[PDB]
């Protein structure tokens, strides 16, 4: 037959629901097989800077030849040169138009040019965010404030009379985003839209009847994923822009986001897989955007998958990319397959259709990966011992992975759990409950 | 411009005239007895198992090396005994020899 | 029965997926048969110019009587006359309104008239592209720049004060395209739209809220296929214009485009088959536009199917068209047919319904084309020996092509592979797994 | 049973596809029977003028009492009066508002009034087309040109300063069409739209973002069929106006249009059947517009069905209409019925449900029409002898037309072919493969 | 300066230990099944027939390739059946590989 | 970067299927019938005898040439008769061909 294996990371603890979940495995389509589970690529080391938690990084091709701008700890690094220091704050941001590279924290705005790095001179003390690059530079004043704007392509000279107040949020302002020629201002209470005017004194004007009522949660909770954007909202429900804002988070992501009092959003780029990660206290649930299914990234030996607004680390000052396998030591990959059964059965067999015997190792302990499975009764509230089967050496492309002496299942549903914790790449297409016995040397 | 010579491949045969089956080439590193990989296609992509097996008449499949690194091969029977051949540089280095000297 | 043969070129190497693919065969509809595979026409020799890689060609009917303008190597050829030289650059382009023929590279703009060929006098040194013909001539300045425009129908006299800056991309500009009366400017970061004003000083004006966020990859990655256009994007995902930009590339085209650091796009015209080729380091995947299925063109004995922005060669200075057969020597044509099987079977037969015995040869070695097929186990990771059957001589329209002693298939799926490498035209409608034996002399 | 007989004229010679086709038979709906094939009416003689190929004709009811204006050979005929001569050219056109009748060729514009016929005085030498009648007269200058306009309702007095240039096609202009108050100008490269202004100096203005990229093929390739219009395009794919231009030609019409280097379009009026004929070197494929299916009109003994932009002949100077039967001598009518069979069968019978025994002839050789059918093997690449059955005399309304000793069909499909070449009207509703034997004197 | 390895040539033998006679190597192009020529001498002048034959004991004559172009060979018996070997790049490209890459 | 093909070495067998013992390869100069040396190791240091012998089943030892100079080999039985093979350029010149031409 064919047992329905779970495609999402659904663990709800309101009731004692059966926790079908994915670990380091996401869903995509194919053409030879129908629906497939694929592995997560291991992490590498690309660029190393001075130690400390990396907060925000930046590099392009048309600015300064491609020099890597980072904010590690409390101070810059342009390559390995020190370039002064930054005041302390909450969330960082790097803005540039090619002739000058700005930076931010909760405290101050620091500009840069060919050889100097001093204060840009924001028209008051504090600042929240800076967004825009191509024509102006737009800053957000902390507290009950407005947004200021500089001169054309000149972030080193601000002005006090160049501002524009908002008229719908009395509490604060937290984030700003450039979606089109228009602007998007995130309040703590409402969301406004401000189009481009084309004047000299005031260059922007509001759109009248476009106000969303779900204000942003914090200062780092808005990502331009696509032609439109995402945010988090005053409550922990990740939304999506449209005619009306629709919601993409369901149960089991919403009730888990309350325990973390810190929530961020960022993208991770894969080849046509734009993940949208929701980083919290320990979890990291990336919402895939092409086939929209929640999954779970978890790095080994730690409390959370290490990442930030880019591929930087949260510790020791490291930046990487995706590449290869066998670099992070152990990559755990776990999936679920259940029956929702009602009558007493005789499960004589269980079967996987994975990729078989393509490990590149011949010396060492990883010449046979040996995944292992685990029975359960009573909807996964208690478990049984592991049963491990090998995956074969290299070149043995014909090796069935099966278990043959399972027994009886008197349950509201038989519920299995598979795991491989090993640097070998892993694939899965289908499972089979009961099959027959034919063969020619396999 | 140059003439390449052809040699017909043989079978795995014993000390008598009979053919052997399940004979195993073990391909190694240069002189270290550590296993290396052997590829099955014209390119260098798909690598089959390092203990290879033959047919019931002693036909080995298409065996291709990687010319940038040396090799060493033996022969054994099915019971892992009676070593037939043992050749220490069984590969002829085309690029790996011209890259270090000459 | 009827075995599902593959309609696309799906070879993904993330997992060890079964690689069903087409070689020199595309899919179209019909009415007598349902769905058909058709061959690729052989290439000819039409026009020959001086040697070197042909970069860009041009001919029409209402300019200069139809004289073939080409850029072979480093210098022009108008027919066989030399017409000066061109500076070195990245991607070429030929623009004309009938009274003057421009050209470009990465370096300079060279105009032409009845008898002279000298510098057009771009208002600064470098240039990226020229597009427009009918009213103005529009040039793109290299670096962090804008676009300049000439006088009406006068490409030989530019001006320094005739420009218009952009306001959304700070990095660069790479490509320009005339879709309608409007213009389309491709930045490295965003895509803008600029309509036609009708003034004298500034003749173009922007459209406010139409900004796409996927900037072009390079300078040669935008093709006006249809009423709308295509591009490649900052990542390797070929898009398509609409209300929102949708994507047309899937897995197995995206992960293969990373290995090539050079990507182009062009059209090949067939009778109601507008192919959109993605040329890379070795591959050429043409996206058909009427029945949108990816396939693969591969010329024999080489590393890539030889073509450019038109039917010119990448070597020796040759230009052709489509015509006939038996010109390129050997045309390989390969397709796949698989079962996705689960139980042990007895495949006693396999069958093709092709076109049979219509070769025009009576002398020579090609009087019987003799295609050949190939078994597989273990999802195509290893193969077996060929089994060849003839196709019959000319006039024998009744010849079944079948194989009769196949055996047992204990697999996740039986998976076959057919090939004909022969100048005879080839067709395929259906296959049959198991059939019966009737007949009257066939 | 019921064998699917073909409804279109599908003959593709890319592969050796089975050529199901219609000859002088088109498809319409009904209510008593479901789907029906109906005959083509014979041609008559209505008006005869002086000899030569008729190029363009014209008559109405509100101009000059209804006098037939024609251009036979090189000179007019108003009835049978000579009315001067015309210069030589490519495609003719007759334009009138009631007080004056214009004409054209590739060369000149000739006006007319109550008693005089002299030169209208186009503001330069050559002209391509004239369209508009009710307010102005609009002419198209040959070469790289624009369109001129006359005074209000005065085609005999043009002016040199009355013109308006185009801004998107640099090559040429070929055709013009009045669809609404707006105008449609066909370039060799693009298609423009020009609305009505209401001024005195310049009376027309362009619509900004409506540009189609498929320019017309020649000067006679645009027909106002309906509320919208058709054209041919730079390649041989007949299109159709809409939001975006969709295509109506498929394979087997496109690959046949390349062999003819001359392509025209016109309408033939039937009672609620507006045919759109594509005339070429030998073919004439009329696209029906209500039930859109391609068919084929072929006159006997010749190389092409004789017609032009109206019902005029291409030779000897004749004009007709539709009427009756038994006028053109022999009308061939041919249709196809195939099985797409896979297993060896025993076809013991074959049956038609036609109209039976309604011939009006009692003397002569046409008292029994006697259609005949023809076997085939090997997808129609070779055939067999005819088997003829009579249709019965007049008044015998009960006569089955069947063949009883067919035999075995070991094929990729049994494939039959029927033909009647006889002035009797012909109908077909259904066919039957195997039927039973009941009856009372029939 | 470099060591070239020697391999003794074999005979055309069947699935059993017996020798075959009249065995035929068919030499082709790269992957196209179109016949190419095979030369009999040290130089590249005299080409013998493309279906070669062996002796009554299975001795093939001296077979030389042209190293600027690829090859593909099979084996058949006298009745044109029972394909023994099939090797798709049966030649090792010395000049044709170094001339396109490396 | 390039694929080197493998050929299994054969035994010294007669016209029948039986194996021969004491078979002798005589290695010569290019075409002159003057004896040259044949080395036994991976390097070019220790040269064994020019009339080589096989085992009781017909196993020849590891035979290595010197690629800067041509060779020519035959086969004989123990009684110095019944010449089995004779190949005039039995070596494939890697360095000696590229050093004079190409």
């Amino acid at each position: 037959m064919k047992i329905p294996y779970g495609l999402g990371a659904y663990t709800r603890n309101r009731g004692n629901l059966p926790p079908l979940e994915l670990i380091n495995l996401f869903v995509e389509k194919s053409d030879s097989q129908g629906v497939i589970l694929q592995s997560r690529k291991a992490l590498v080391e690309v660029a190393d800077v001075g130690a400390g938690p990396v907060r925000a990084t930046f590099q392009k091709d048309g600015v300064f030849g491609g020099d890597r701008f980072t904010l590690s700890g409390d101070e810059f690094y342009r390559g390995a040169t020190l370039l002064g220091t930054v005041a302390g704050g909450g969330q960082a941001r790097i803005v540039s138009n090619g002739l000058e590279v700005l930076v931010n924290a909760g405290g101050l705005v620091y500009s840069y040019n060919g050889t100097n790095f001093i204060n840009a001179g924001f028209p008051e003390a504090a600042a929240t965010t800076i967004a825009f690059t191509g024509r102006y530079f737009i800053g957000l004043s902390a507290g009950t404030g407005e947004w200021y704007f500089s001169a054309v392509n000149n972030g080193r000279s601000w002005d006090a009379l160049d501002f524009a107040t908002a008229e719908n949020e009395p509490d604060a302002l937290l984030d700003v985003l450039v979606l089109d020629g228009v602007l998007v201002f995130f309040g703590t209470e409402s969301i406004e839209f401000w189009g481009f005017t084309g004047d000299a004194d005031l260059p922007y004007s509001p759109i009248q009847q476009r106000v969303f009522e779900q204000g942003i949660y914090a200062t780092g909770c808005a990502v331009r994923v696509d032609n439109s954007f995402y945010w988090v909202g005053k409550d922990k429900i990740v939304y999506r822009n449209g005619d009306v804002p629709q919601a993409v988070s369901d149960d089991g992501i919403v009730e888990k986001a309350e325990g973390s009092t810190n929530l961020t959003l960022f993208v991770l780029e894969d080849e046509r897989h734009k993940f949208v990660c929701l980083r919290g206290d320990d979890f990291t649930h990336p919402h895939d955007v092409t086939t929209g299914q929640w999954c779970e990234f978890k790095s080994y030996g730690r409390t959370n998958f290490r990442a930030t607004a880019d591929f930087g680390d949260d510790e020791t000052g490291k930046i990487w990319a995706w590449g290869g396998y066998d670099d992070e030591g152990i990559i755990e990959r776990l999936f679920m397959a259940g029956a929702a059964l009602e009558e007493a059965t005789q499960i004589d067999n269980i079967r996987l259709t994975c990729e078989v015997g393509t490990t590149p190792n011949l010396v060492g302990i990883y010449t046979d990966p040996t995944l292992e499975m685990r029975f359960s009764y009573d909807a996964g509230n208690t478990w049984e011992d592991w049963e491990a089967e090998t995956l074969g050496a290299q070149g043995k492309y014909r090796q069935r992975v099966e278990w043959r002496a399972l027994g009886m299942f008197d349950d509201p549903g038989a519920l299995f759990q598979f795991r491989i914790t090993d640097p070998v790449s892993f694939r899965l297409s289908d499972v089979q409950a009961n099959a027959a016995t034919g063969g020619r040397q396999r | 411009m140059a003439a390449e010579l052809h040699i017909t491949p043989s079978r795995a045969t014993s000390s008598n005239g009979l053919n052997l089956d399940g004979a195993k080439w073990f391909f190694y590193q240069t002189g270290t007895t550590t296993p290396q990989s052997v590829y099955t296609t014209a390119a260098l992509s798909v690598a089959h198992s390092n203990p290879v097996v033959a047919d019931a008449a002693g036909k080995f499949p298409a065996i291709y090396f990687d010319t940038t690194l040396e090799y060493r091969g033996v022969l054994k029977t099915a019971d892992e005994a009676t070593t037939i051949y043992d050749i220490d540089p069984i590969n002829s280095g085309i690029l790996s020899v011209l890259g270090t000297s000459s």
